[PDB]
RNA sequence: UUUACUUAUUCAAUGAAGCGGAGCUGGAAUUCAUUUUCCACGUUCUAGCAUUCAAGGUCCCAUUCGGGGCUGAUCCGGGUU
RNA sequence: AGAACUGGUACGGACAAGGGGAAUCUGACUGUCUAAUUAAAACAUAGCAUUGCGAUGGUCAGAAAGUGAUGUUGACGCAAU
RNA sequence: CUUGUGACGGCCCGUGAAAAUCCACAGGAAGGAAUAGUUUUCAUGCCAGGUCGUACUGAUAACCGCAGCAGGUCUCCAAGG
RNA sequence: GAUGGGGAAGCUCCGUUUCAAAGGCCUGAUUUUAUGCAGGCCACCAUCGAAAGGGAAUCCGGUUAAGAUUCCGGAACCUGGAUAUGGAUUCUUCACGGUAACGUAACUGAAUGUGGAGACGUCGGCGCGAGCCCUGGGAGGAGUUAUCUUUUCUUCUUAACA
């Protein structure tokens, strides 16, 4: 109960991971990917779009 | 047409289905091409493409789905992923 | 209400200095038909819990009384 | 074996209620129990949770339509419509 | 083409060090014995160095530069990679696989890699992989 | 003689509309810079059956631009939207399905729900399962939109006025019977105390304007004029023809 | 009878946030002389993330631990819409 | 489940524990009511049909009111029959 | 047998309370060392914990029915054949 | 159901976040001192409301003529607040091991934000557990006994907490 996890100390609570005790392993996972892939994918959109632009 | 191809290569050629197998042989380079049906998710799909990228396989985006492919490769499941590694007889590496 | 079995623990237990009492328990036991032994058991009080070093062996037992502080109030039962 | 000659899912409701209301809700009935195909996984896991509310139990997602049905025809010809004039307004 | 070559930047995603981006400097590809699949030797941070303004007279900067690197053997399924490159000539000799089972070892690679580190990080170099991977 | 059941329905002691179980009012975002400058994403999270109501809801997220929050916000469900979508809405929006675009930014023969009668309304037109509104034309000078009303009913609104695109979800609900006294009673005690409805006509003369007589008899034409009172207006009001009809709506 | 003005009255929102005008910066406009006016005037494969008067640049200070102003974010009118 | 043997043919041994059939009238059903003379063929019911209403509104309320119920609602809906 | 729970399954035009309280996570403000500090989510040790109720019946005699009225009045436990 | 506000001859009515200037924090600066004071944050918008909903923390034994989870003995738990020793970390300043799932005695973390528990239907059968019931042997006690009954009955228990 909520008290009793205010009792207990932190390895009782969370895990030694980024988003210990919040978010399921496998979705800290797919939301990596997604934020990498994601943002490589708007460098690459960023540059098309500035040199295209740039011809014209 | 393509499905008729795909099937000489599962006579002729060889590959591996699914992403497990097909991003292991990726990032080992065996492999030389990848159809991908439209289904499957954005994140997989996107993830592929930037293996393919720094491997620089080819990649083909299958006008179908998960039992479609399978039919096509003559199997009976789902089947998101295909690495082909070697054709033999077909012109798949060459058209497209 | 602690099982305790290191004895230099229990022994800095002894000398925690909020201890103050301690009891030693006797046992009539049986390991086997013919050997029912005689278990030891140093029971010792402080504050917040008690602490139960237990022992099987008379010759520890003995030493370990004869190791004690004379000061620790004890209680042989 | 063989149950039921026609009576199907509406031999729970017995003798009552009159033989068309019975037909129409056997059609529904079967409409909204049965699964259906998660277009993203393809996978038969979709079913209703309530009424307009089709989730799929392997994917994990939820889509909005028909209390009976998950896809109600209506709205297949406003998805191809829209999909025409949007075609129409970016061309 | 294989592209698991031993100077490259990767994308730790499952662990202790997930979201991370390490430095891929010993790849055992074809598998090994006591972790006896595609795997590796690589190393990255562990508290990347903070944000740095011209507010800051010099202790906060050094305190905000600073490094805890960490080296680490993991499967390439738990790895993701990426395009980019670094350079690999200071460490790539002492990171061993025996480098491993031996603390004294370890405490020693984390040592130079800092140094390793803070320069090409005190250069104006290599931002993407000195950032932070926010989500 | 005595105070009659509408009568008492306009107090609303144990008529007022129960709400333990809907997660609040389902409305449109207001208003505000984006949505009459540009466009903004939001995130379909979920998608949860509200009480009372006929369709689902959508439990979408956007984010203030103004402070570091994620205000949240429950839409009404079109069918073909679905969890963890990008709902684009605003004016620069695309037209597709969830997306909020302005009616004087559709085309004609356009699809839209939850549409608003002046800007700022936040969702009263079709909200319910399965209704449509259709888009007829505009007048962008002095811009007004005609659009056609599920009742047939043509009218004329502005043109920054909002409305989702796609049909409301639910449809097919009234296509299905329902059989039992109970589940009507379920479906009733969860909207509104509404149900029984007894006869005037068996009720006692004192009770309802048709009570009464030794034979269940109406005695007196039920056809109401508009312009009478309260007390009276039980039966057919401000009604223009009667019986079965044979033909069209004719509009 | 028709319509015009907003301030009176009335309606509705809103934590009263981006009103209006003019203007840059581009596209079209035919400019018939210089612009005539019109459009934009940072976002759409993906269930990520976005916060510390913003980093930078720039001018000062009392350099020191650091502190402050302009821009970054056009200007005017203070009619919340 | 079955077979021998047995009994003053008794044996679901007490307790416990459906009377049925052929037809009519009537209400479809389950359900609810006249507490303390009427439990019914009455009310309800699902289903059928009609009527009003596009929110500056329909129905209803309130001494009024910057008041209110339907309405945390929007014609597959609310209201009245 | 009574119960408690776990995973599953069926039903719904019905999908079956809220708030307090607590915890983690993201974030990286601030501060921290070498003879030092750092932390009081590790162990151990110290003090204090107020107010009001608290007996009994709970019914063919403690309650309401004018009463020591064959009435009525919410619930838990529930052996053997 | 107050206040603000509006109604009402008026007793009072509406309405409960609304057309309101509706406030109270953390930080340091004053170490003449107040809390003025440098700073920035935030934005309930009263309150009342369940001895069956939610809820921080206790159990056994014994005890009285009449009390008991309340008393006595023993063993525990939480909350709040001071708090010191030990331990861990660190000269690479804010730990390490594990491929991973994750593990440990601990092992910085303000503003703000995100998430979770609290927090949840009903019925079916299935499994698992608790206590009970049935029961075997053995150790004690009692009963029956013209006859027969290695017999019928009975005690053989172990709480919170760690
Ligand atoms: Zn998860
Ligand atoms: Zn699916």
């Amino acid at each position: 109960r909520p008290r009793q996890y205010a009792t207990v100390s932190k390895t009782h609570k969370t895990v030694s991971r980024a988003y210990g005790g919040s978010r399921c392993a496998n979705c800290v996972k797919e939301r990596i990917i997604r934020a990498f892939l994601i943002e490589e994918q708007k460098i690459v959109k960023k540059v098309v779009k500035e040199q295209t632009e740039a011809a014209k | 047409s393509i499905n008729q191809k795909l099937a000489l290569v599962i006579k002729s050629g060889k590959y591996t289905l699914g992403y497990k197998s097909t991003v292991k042989s990726l990032r080992q380079g065996k492999s030389k091409l990848i159809i991908i049906a439209a289904n499957t998710p954005v994140l997989r799909k996107s993830e592929l493409e930037y293996y393919a990228m720094l491997s620089k396989t080819k990649v083909y985006y299958f006008q179908g789905g998960n039992n479609e492919l399978g039919t096509a490769v003559g199997k009976l499941f789902r089947v998101g992923v295909v690495s082909i590694l070697e054709a033999g007889d077909s012109d798949i590496l060459t058209t497209l | 209400a602690r099982e305790i079995t290191d004895i230099k623990q229990f022994l800095e237990l002894t000398r925690r200095a909020d201890v103050k009492t301690a009891t030693v328990k006797i046992n009539k036991k049986l390991n086997k038909a013919g050997k029912p032994f005689r278990q030891t058991k140093f029971k010792v009080r402080g504050s917040s819990s008690l602490y139960t070093l237990v022992i099987n062996d008379a010759g520890k037992a003995k030493k370990l009384i004869q190791s004690l502080p004379p000061t620790l109030k004890v209680n042989r039962l | 074996a063989k149950r039921t000659k026609k009576v199907g899912i509406t031999g729970k409701y017995g003798v009552r209620y009159g033989s068309s209301l019975r037909r129409q809700v056997k059609k529904l009935e079967i409409q909204q129990h049965a699964r259906y195909d998660c277009s993203f996984c393809g996978k038969k896991t979709v079913k209703r949770g309530a009424a307009g509310i089709w989730t799929c139990s392997c994917c994990k997602k939820t889509v909005a339509g028909g209390a009976y049905t998950v896809s109600t025809a209506a709205a297949a010809t406003v998805r191809s419509t829209i999909r025409r004039l949007r075609e129409m307004v970016e061309a | 083409a294989k592209f698991l070559k031993a100077g490259k930047v990767a994308v730790v995603v499952r662990g202790r060090y997930a979201g991370k981006k390490v430095v891929i400097v010993k790849p055992h590809d074809e598998g090994s014995k006591s972790h006896p699949f595609g795997h590796a030797l690589v190393a990255g941070i562990e508290r990347y160095p903070l944000k740095v303004t011209k507010k800051h007279g010099a202790k906060k900067v050094a305190k905000r530069t600073k490094i805890k690197p960490f080296i680490k053997v993991v499967n390439y399924n738990h790895l993701l990679p990426t395009r980019y490159t670094l350079d690999v000539e200071a460490f790539k000799s002492v990171v061993s696989t025996e480098t491993f089972e031996q603390p004294s070892q370890r405490e020693e690679a984390k040592k130079v890699v800092k140094k390793a580190f803070e320069e090409r990080h005190q250069a104006g170099k290599n931002q993407w992989f000195f950032s932070k991977l926010r989500f | 003689g005595r105070v009659i059941r509408n009568q008492r329905k306009g107090a609303g002691s144990i008529f007022t509309s129960h709400t333990r179980l809907r997660q609040g009012a389902a409305k449109l975002r207001t208003l505000d810079y984006a949505e009459r400058h540009g466009y903004i994403r939001g995130i379909v999270k979920q998608i949860v059956h509200d009480s009372g109501r006929g369709a689902p809801l959508a439990k979408v997220v956007f984010r203030d631009p103004y402070k570091y929050r994620l205000r949240e916000e429950i839409f009404i469900a079109n069918e073909g939207v679905h969890t963890g979508q990008f709902i684009y809405a605003g004016k620069k929006a695309s037209l597709n399905v969830g997306n909020v675009l302005p009616l004087g930014s559709v085309p004609e023969g356009t699809i839209v729900s939850n549409v608003e009668e002046k800007p700022g309304d936040r969702g009263a037109l079709a909200r319910a399962s399965g209704n449509y509104v259709i888009i007829i034309g505009h007048n962008p000078d002095e811009n007004k939109t005609r659009v056609r009303l599920p009742s047939g009913a043509k009218k004329v609104i502005s043109s920054d006025a909002r409305g989702v695109i796609g049909v409301i979800a639910g449809g097919g609900r009234v296509d299905k019977p329902l059989l039992k006294a109970g589940r009507a009673f379920h479906k009733y005690r969860l909207k509104r105390n509404s149900w029984p409805k007894t006869r005037g006509v068996a009720m006692n003369p004192v009770d309802h304007p048709h009570g009464g007589g030794n034979h269940q008899h109406i005695g007196k034409a039920s056809t109401i004029s508009r312009g009478a009172v309260s007390g009276q207006k039980a039966g057919l009001i401000a009604a223009r023809r009667t019986g079965l009809l044979r033909g069209s709506q004719k509009t």
